[PDB]
């Protein structure tokens, strides 16, 4: 199974993103994809997850009401709407797959990352 | 309003018998059927028996048939479940219920639910806990917070209660619900977060009581040096 | 006997939310269904009876649709008060419940804090060993707790507890209690919980050495 996310880049405070996780491999409709962030100096950080279509998204503290997860399983990808977008949230982003079909966060498998630079 | 309070619920070993009582109130009770209906954690909501206003018909569910009878008194506004041969999985919260006012050419089911009476069908004997320290330590210290607690082991029946400090410190205690050993006894933990600043200066003590066995137990909980 | 089902188990949803929740039964019951409401440690509420008649008093947000063998509950606009489980019954042939839905209150992600407890000396005096690790104020509920003795994966010797969600902040704690002899606790040196959840980027161990403490 490979993850590759795309849509990152530089972009001003206020201004939208979308990011992309595009997976190859493996069917992932079954599976919880979720959304981390790393900055330099920090631990990566959660997110959001957006569960089986159904089963619903959850979203951390920092980015409620301006970031928005979606599923295009018949493609086999996840997305991830950033709007409002402040300085606070330049980061790497990677996409990983709950392996765990009951949704416990086994993440075994990793996308290589996106970058998002917001600025100016 | 219309009013149900279940009583004669315990504790019993398998094999023995148990009689419920229901009274009841708010309503013409000799003009109504009533039900009885149990639950519990591995069957859900379970309809167990119906009888008719004047007593005349009853019906039962299959699995308490032939040993199970329900029975009413219009004059004492009382309606009662005679449970016999009882078993493990009878084990229930039951509930006396009162059927609705509905229309003559109509099916019908209950309005107004008792809050309820425990039977729990058990070969466990009545035995306070065993109370044991869960040792705060730089393995349940992340930052400024620390974790320490007790373990209430090996208790029959529920429940059991716990606080802390004689009651002094209720902030971010977790006690958590019991769990039915395969031994038959039941097991829980009681924890609190704490500053990590205070350990090995502050005094920590967890209060167990077990009214059914009349324990109390004080616990110091004192650091490890791990 | 007729067979009840209902659809989802437990819904994480928020106030203000239009909710939908079915109940399908196995066979035809007309329109000869019930739903009940109940509350941890409460009994069960009429709300809905012959599938869409709102009981009196329930809130005029409530309704409820359907005929045959499939029935939903609907709720305009959820309140805090609503947070609970929902039980169908058809009432067409005896009496039978669906297995229940709940509502559970969403929130934001927390990964869950760990720690672990080793064994107090007075009940090793008594020839057991219970070990425990806690998982504290995490959301959503699902994790897995994995216990590990000299790296081996444990199975059948441990036990689960989960609270229900805090009135203060909606989230979950967990604890997780390995047992063992005191002859199987000194067989071996190292006592490691490993914790996964959604909110974790990588699976948090704690971990402690037999005699060390």
């Amino acid at each position: 199974v490979q993850l590759x996310x795309s849509g990152g880049g530089x972009v001003q405070x206020g201004x939208s993103l979308x990011l992309s996780c595009x997976a190859x491999x493996x069917x992932x409709x079954x599976x919880x994809x979720x959304w981390x962030r790393q900055x330099p100096g920090x631990x990566r950080e959660x997110v959001x997850x957006x569960x089986x279509x159904x089963x619903x998204x959850x979203x951390x503290d920092s980015x409620x009401g301006r970031f928005t997860x979606s599923x295009d399983x018949x493609x086999x990808x996840x997305x991830l709407q950033x709007x409002x977008l402040x300085x606070x949230d330049x980061a790497x982003y990677y996409c990983x797959x709950x392996x765990x079909x009951x949704x416990x966060x086994x993440x075994x498998x990793w996308g290589x990352g996106t970058x998002v630079t917001v600025s100016s | 309003q219309v009013q149900l309070v279940e009583s004669g619920g315990g504790v019993v070993q398998p094999g023995r018998s148990l009689r419920l009582s229901c009274a009841a109130s708010g309503f013409t009770f000799s003009n109504f059927g009533m039900h009885w209906i149990r639950q519990s954690p591995g069957k859900g909501l379970e309809w167990v028996a119906i009888i008719w206003y004047d007593g005349s018909n009853t019906y039962y569910a299959d699995s308490v048939k032939g040993r199970f009878t329900i029975s009413r008194d219009n004059s004492k506004n009382t309606l009662y479940l005679q449970m016999n041969s009882l078993r493990a999985e009878d084990t229930a919260v039951y509930y006396c219920a009162k059927v609705w006012f509905g229309e003559s050419e109509d099916n019908y089911s209950v309005d107004v639910w008792g809050q309820g009476t425990t039977v729990t069908v058990s070969s466990a004997s009545t035995k306070g806990p065993s109370v044991f320290p869960l040792a705060p330590s730089s393995k349940s210290t992340s930052g400024g917070t620390a974790a320490l607690g007790c373990l209430v082991k090996d208790y029959f029946p529920e429940p059991v209660t716990v606080s802390w400090n004689s009651g002094a410190l209720t902030s971010g205690v977790h006690t958590f619900p019991a769990v039915l050993q395969s031994s038959g006894l039941y097991s829980l933990s009681s924890v609190v977060t704490v500053p990590s600043s205070s350990l090995g200066t502050q005094t920590y003590i967890c209060n167990v009581n077990h009214k059914p066995s009349n324990t109390k137990v004080d616990k110091k909980v004192e650091p490890k040096s791990c | 006997d007729i067979q009840m089902t209902q659809s989802p188990s437990t819904l994480s949803t928020s106030v203000g939310d239009r909710v939908t929740i079915t109940c399908r039964a196995s066979q035809s019951i007309s329109n000869w269904l019930a739903w009940y409401q109940q509350k941890p440690g409460k009994a069960p509420k009429l709300l809905i009876y012959k599938a869409s008649t709102l009981e009196s008093g329930v809130p005029s947000r409530f309704s409820g649709s359907g005929s045959g063998t499939e029935f939903t509950l609907t709720i305009s606009s959820l309140q805090p008060d609503d947070f609970a489980t929902y039980y169908c019954q058809q009432y067409s042939s005896y009496w039978t419940f669906g297995q229940g839905t709940k509502l559970e209150i969403k929130r934001t992600v927390a990964a869950p804090s760990v720690f672990i407890f080793p064994p107090s000396d007075e009940q090793l005096k008594s020839g057991t060993a219970s070990v425990v690790c806690l998982l504290n104020n995490f959301y959503p509920r699902e994790a897995k707790v994995q216990w590990k003795v000299d790296n081996a994966l444990q199975s059948g010797n441990s036990q689960e507890s989960v609270t229900e969600q805090d009135s203060k902040d909606s989230t979950y704690s967990l604890s997780s209690t390995l047992t063992l002899s005191k002859a199987d606790y000194e067989k071996h040196k190292v006592y490691a919980c490993e914790v996964t959840h959604q909110g974790l980027s990588s699976p948090v161990t704690k971990s402690f050495n037999r005699g060390e403490c």
